[PDB]
């Protein structure tokens, strides 16, 4: 969970309402629909980018203090 | 005596409250088959013995049932597809994990890389040389 | 007396395989409701020899389970029937356990013990929680050398006529024939005399054991067959060092090979640092064996056996959760996710204690 | 196990030894 | 052992074990005379007449080349009968076959005899090959009988003869020489006698679990180069 | 508060489970390992460390629990003649002086009594 994601809910409080409380639970099509566009938070929502950085910074700082401390 | 008293027995033969609400398993095995392991005869043998039990081993009721394929392997290949595109070097990174247990030596992994980045470059070249044509 | 319960019996030949009862030691544990251990002895091979193994202090494995030191067929007390087929002798095992009303066990062995041990978890599955093998493989063992001493003292035991032969005869022609100082105190021990002293015979039967071992095909004790199958379930195996019986050379393959969850080296599979000893089979008896094989046996126990297979140790019951196969539940509207195993009691068929907990839980509510 | 090794080192995995000798011929007869 | 486990294994669409009148959707109907024209049908009453001349030329024209070996007429008869016996003592119910058994038996063995006939068929090789190996180990033994020598096999029955002596002279105590003693004192001689003959190997495993053949050389290497012809 | 049944273990490891054909077969190489929180377990790097300051330093702070703990502290940092805190016992030198000083100290007890029935009355 991040702010961003805070504020998406905020703005889909009430598209969160149509598709949870009325369609996610009515049976056929409209329902696998709401059931599939469901929301709520993310599964699989971590983005390996910004891990991506967070390893490579700190891997990378470490030499620096190595090469720095001489 | 005691092999039919314990067949006919509820108890022991009986599935739990929420054996109805567990994921089950819709095939024996038939579907995707393991042909070059050497525990291929054996794997076999664990079909035969599930497709048994399913018929009190009086098979002419799955000759006669219907027959079904695994369901759970539907969609296999896009699932993964898309894990590859979330995270490409998580998907790599785990599955070489037990190839890359054995590494090999610093010289062979440079023949890798070196013969890698100059067919990619002599391919670069190519591409370069074509413009050249259309001009 | 009370830790120690044994029924006593008398074995019965039969000619139906279906009707064989077994019969053994059970060791109660020290707590009041915990799962059971079936443990299988060597072959023509004493039950209580390992209980000082089970009963030390030291080692307290029945703080962790009950213990049921069993038979197999045509073996000390239990019935006696002329096949030895796994599939037969591993439905013994299964009436036994409904006879006594047990749900599911743990299986263990000890050499061709081990084998039988297994043979139950890749016939019943589904009621078997894990496999402790100990210096044992599944694995043809006709031309080892450790079985064909085995294999020939059985036949020089057919030999011998109690009818006829006089008590020193006997003890004359076992230090002669046997070489082996331990299956020669085995086999003395196995010697009973029936009630008012008609005569003197083994408790194990020498003619139908010979006659699998003799013929030294499929069926015979050596030899494991393709058609035994695959175990499913948590294995954990344990041998010596230099081990008459299984090589680390090229005998740990066939437990990859039939043992479908056995991860590897150093993890369900481990060696005993020791020198060269024929009587290495014999861990109980060598302090330093008995004390890996029972830390070991400890650990498969408490942490490995009865784990479901994708989670690592049973730390990660109830905060691991595995994935599911799509399509894989009859309720439609059912979101697909990962889900935590259930895990059961380990008599939860022949109890009530389902039916109770759901009384408490609606009390809270 | 469905996860054997590389497909070179597949022939090595069939052996299966009677004796305590080392090494060992990896050809299953 | 191993047994089938399948309890359906003998189930047919027409009952268990039906070999005899297979299921199948052109079935056999009657036939009425006051509303058939016409008909074209191969089925007789012949079939008995040419089984008993079937029997008689397979069994006349093979005697041809036996050369009167009595022994060998009468060895040939009995596997004859058993070829014509099998209708008579099979499961199958041969009377109640599809289109008529006999029929369907009398030509299959003309097609044996039309090979007999030619001196082709297999069970005639068979029976020459046989009969040969056979009277060239009896004539064996009769130049040895003739020269005073000993057989090979008079000197087992007069070794197990012996064996047996020593064997009801310690048997005192019990006086009943069963025929499983008598058995296993003569497997003993035999498996003894076979091991001294040099014979191929047979049995795929020696006593280690190594294979017995030629190729079963491994590592270590220890022979050298090949040598030639000594002159 | 509710503690169950003394007998009874916890119920994981009374809970088992089986396994049945077909299998997965993925082999777990590491454990999940999600948050970083150990909390309330102590480290496994104290297991073979041999007696020094730590124990007797650690000793006085849960003596000084109790009522009776502090007494014993006090007296001992105060009144023994010893160069260090670290107290082994060798030898039963200092406990056998103890015990002749105190069992001794309590003769001449019924001697004295004697005196007292004995002069009482003399018999004559
Ligand atoms: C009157 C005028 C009429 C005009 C209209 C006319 C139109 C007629 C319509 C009638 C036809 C449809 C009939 C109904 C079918 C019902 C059958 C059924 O029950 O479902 C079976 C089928 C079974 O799938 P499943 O059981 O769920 O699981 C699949 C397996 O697990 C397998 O999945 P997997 O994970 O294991 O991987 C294997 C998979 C995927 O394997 C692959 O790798 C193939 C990937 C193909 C797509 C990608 C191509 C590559 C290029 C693009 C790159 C994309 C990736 C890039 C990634 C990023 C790169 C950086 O293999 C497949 O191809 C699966 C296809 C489904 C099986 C069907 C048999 C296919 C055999 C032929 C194969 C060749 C055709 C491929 C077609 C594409 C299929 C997706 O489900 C369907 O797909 C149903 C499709 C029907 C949809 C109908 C929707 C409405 C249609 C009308 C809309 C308007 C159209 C207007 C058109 C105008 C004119 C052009
Ligand atoms: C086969 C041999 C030949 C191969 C040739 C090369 C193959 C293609 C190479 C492409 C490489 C480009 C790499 C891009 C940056 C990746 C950096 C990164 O950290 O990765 C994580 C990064 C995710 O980090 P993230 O941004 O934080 O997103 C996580 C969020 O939670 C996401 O939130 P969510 O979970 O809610 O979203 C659902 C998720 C799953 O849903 C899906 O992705 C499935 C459907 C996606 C649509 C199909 C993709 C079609 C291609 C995209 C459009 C054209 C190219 C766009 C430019 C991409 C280059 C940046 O979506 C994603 O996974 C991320 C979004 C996918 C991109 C969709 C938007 C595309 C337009 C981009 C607009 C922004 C850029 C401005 C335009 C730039 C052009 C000037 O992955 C990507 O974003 C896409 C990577 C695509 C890689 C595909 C192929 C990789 C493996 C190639 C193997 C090469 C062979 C050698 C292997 C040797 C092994 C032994
Ligand atoms: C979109 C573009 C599409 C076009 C391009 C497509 C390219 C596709 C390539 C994809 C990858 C290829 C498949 C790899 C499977 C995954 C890795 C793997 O194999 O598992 C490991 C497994 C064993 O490795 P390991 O388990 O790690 O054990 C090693 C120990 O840890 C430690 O080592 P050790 O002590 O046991 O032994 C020393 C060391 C020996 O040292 C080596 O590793 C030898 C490699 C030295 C560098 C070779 C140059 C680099 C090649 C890539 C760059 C291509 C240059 C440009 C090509 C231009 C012409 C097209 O052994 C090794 O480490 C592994 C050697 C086993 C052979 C490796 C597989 C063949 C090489 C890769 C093929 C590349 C093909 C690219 C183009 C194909 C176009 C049709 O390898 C095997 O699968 C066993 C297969 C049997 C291999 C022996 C017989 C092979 C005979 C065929 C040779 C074909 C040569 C092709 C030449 C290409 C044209 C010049
Ligand atoms: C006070 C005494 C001296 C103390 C010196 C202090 C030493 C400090 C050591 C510091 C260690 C650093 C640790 C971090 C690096 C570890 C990561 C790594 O890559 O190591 C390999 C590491 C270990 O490999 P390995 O399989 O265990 O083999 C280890 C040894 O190679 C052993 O393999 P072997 O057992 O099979 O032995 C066979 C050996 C057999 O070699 C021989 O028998 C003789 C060699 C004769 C060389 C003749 C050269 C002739 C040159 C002709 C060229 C003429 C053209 C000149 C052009 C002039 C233009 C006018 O051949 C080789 O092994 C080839 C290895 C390549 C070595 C290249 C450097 C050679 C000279 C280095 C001189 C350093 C001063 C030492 C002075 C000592 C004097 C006694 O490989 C990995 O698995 C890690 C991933 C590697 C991915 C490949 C890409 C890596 C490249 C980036 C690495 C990071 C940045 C650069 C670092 C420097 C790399 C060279």
């Amino acid at each position: 969970m991040n702010p961003i994601q805070k504020a998406w809910l905020k703005i889909l409080e009430p598209v969160s309402y149509v598709i949870n409380e009325k369609m996610a639970k009515r049976t056929g099509i409209i329902g696998k629909l709401g059931r599939f566009f469901a929301i709520g938070p993310r599964e699989y929502g971590v983005h390996p980018i910004n891990r991506m950085f967070i390893f490579m910074n700190r891997k990378y700082m470490a030499f620096q203090a190595v090469a720095l401390h001489r | 005596s005691l092999h039919e008293k314990m067949q006919t027995d509820y108890l022991w033969v009986k599935d739990h409250s929420q054996a109805d609400s567990w994921a089950k398993a819709r095939t024996h095995g038939y579907n995707y088959i393991a042909h070059t392991v050497p525990n291929k005869k054996e794997r076999y043998e664990m079909i035969w013995r599930s497709m048994g039990k399913s018929t009190d081993w009086e098979l002419e009721k799955f000759r006669l049932g219907k027959k079904f394929p695994d369901r759970g392997n539907k969609r296999r290949w896009f699932k993964n597809l898309f894990r590859l595109i979330k995270n490409p070097m998580g998907y790599i990174f785990w599955k070489t994990y037990k190839a890359r247990l054995a590494k090999p030596s610093l010289i062979v992994t440079s023949m890798f890389i070196g013969f890698t980045l100059g067919f990619i470059k002599l391919k670069a070249q190519s591409i370069a040389y074509s413009k050249k044509q259309y001009a | 007396s009370r830790i120690i319960n044994h029924l006593r019996g008398d074995p019965v030949y039969q000619d139906n395989t279906k009707d064989v009862s077994l019969r053994g030691t059970f060791l109660r544990g020290k707590y009041d409701d915990l799962p059971t251990m079936i443990f299988f002895t060597e072959a023509c091979d004493l039950t209580a020899n390992w209980i000082p193994f089970f009963t030390n202090p030291q080692y307290d494995i029945l703080a962790h389970r009950n213990v049921w030191l069993l038979n197999p067929r045509n073996f000390g007390n239990s019935d006696r029937h002329p096949s030895f087929d796994l599939q037969e002798m591993s439905d013994d095992v299964m009436r036994f356990m409904y006879s006594q009303k047990i749900s599911m066990a743990t299986l263990g062995g000890h050499g061709i013990g081990g084998k039988i041990a297994l043979a139950v978890g890749c016939y019943h599955a589904e009621r078997v929680t894990g496999v402790f093998s100990i210096d044992s493989s599944p694995m043809d063992q006709r031309y080892h050398e450790a079985f064909k001493e085995f294999k020939g003292y059985v036949n020089a035991l057919t030999e011998i006529n109690f009818k006829t032969w006089s008590d020193k005869d006997v003890k004359v022609f076992l230090k002669e024939n046997i070489k082996d100082p331990k299956w020669r105190s085995i086999f003395t021990n196995n010697i009973s005399k029936n009630a008012k002293t008609q005569s003197d015979s083994f408790n194990f039967e020498i003619n139908y054991l010979n006659h699998n071992l003799n013929f030294n095909k499929a069926d015979s004790l050596g030899n494991w067959a393709v058609k035994n199958g695959i175990y499913t379930g948590r294995a954990h195996f344990i041998f010596p060092e230099y081990s008459r019986w299984v090589h680390l050379a090229t005998n740990t393959l066939p437990m990859h090979k039939v043992c479908a969850r056995v991860k590897g080296f150093g993890h369900d599979i481990f060696y005993v640092q020791g020198d060269e000893n024929p009587l290495n089979h014999w861990v109980y008896d060598f302090e330093n064996y008995a004390n890996v094989v029972a830390s070991k046996l400890n650990k498969f126990l408490h942490s490995y056996d009865g784990v479901h297979a994708l989670l690592k140790d049973r730390t990660e019951i109830g905060n691991f959760m595995i994935p599911d196969r799509i399509k894989s539940r009859n309720d439609s509207k059912h979101i697909y996710g990962d889900y935590s195993p259930a895990h059961l009691h380990h008599n939860w068929r022949f109890n009530h204690i389902y039916e109770k907990h759901d009384e408490l839980d609606k009390k809270l509510n | 196990t469905l996860q054997w090794g590389s497909l070179a080192e597949r022939p090595m995995v069939d052996r299966v030894m009677s004796t305590s000798t080392w090494p060992v011929p990896y050809y299953q007869r | 052992g191993y047994k089938i486990r399948n309890k359906s294994i003998f189930w047919t669409r027409a009952g268990w074990k039906n070999n005899w009148h297979p299921k199948n959707f052109n079935a056999p109907r009657p036939s009425y005379g006051e509303f058939t024209m016409g008909i074209r049908c191969r089925n007789d009453h012949h079939s008995f007449l040419r089984y008993v001349q079937t029997y008689r030329n397979m069994s006349r024209h093979c005697k041809q080349y036996f050369l009167g070996d009595k022994q060998l007429e009468e060895t040939f008869i009995l596997g004859l009968r058993s070829l014509f016996l099998v209708p008579y003592d099979s499961q199958c119910l041969t009377d109640q076959i599809k289109h008529g058994g006999e029929r369907r038996f009398v030509d299959q063995l003309d097609r044996d005899f039309e090979l007999i006939s030619y001196n082709t068929h297999p069970y005639q090789l068979f029976t020459y090959t046989v009969r040969n190996e056979h009277l060239a180990w009896k004539n064996e033994q009769y130049e040895k009988i003739q020269k005073g020598e000993k057989t090979f096999e008079q000197e087992l029955l007069d070794y197990l003869d012996e064996q047996v002596l020593a064997e009801k002279a310690k048997l005192r105590d019990g006086q009943n020489f069963s025929i499983e003693r008598m058995t296993e004192i003569a497997l003993h001689v035999f498996r003894k006698a076979r091991a001294g003959k040099v014979r191929p190997a047979q049995d795929v495993r020696g006593p280690d679990g190594n294979v017995n053949d030629f190729l079963e050389q491994r590592r270590p290497f220890e022979h050298p180069n090949p040598t030639g012809v000594t002159h | 508060l509710q503690w169950g049944s003394l007998a009874e273990r916890p119920m994981v490891d009374r809970v088992m489970s089986t396994s049945t054909w077909p299998v997965p077969y993925y082999q777990r190489l590491f454990k999940a390992y999600p948050i970083r929180e150990k909390k309330d377990k102590m480290s496994l790097l104290l297991s073979d460390i041999d007696i020094d300051d730590t124990n007797w330093y650690q000793a006085k702070d849960f003596l000084r629990g109790s009522f009776r703990g502090r007494q014993i502290v006090d007296y001992v940092e105060n009144n023994i003649a010893s160069n260090t805190y670290i107290l082994i016992q060798q030898d039963v030198a200092n406990m056998a002086k103890a015990y002749v000083h105190d069992i001794c100290g309590y003769i001449d007890v019924a001697n004295k009594e004697n005196v007292r029935i004995l002069s009482k009355g003399d018999l004559i």
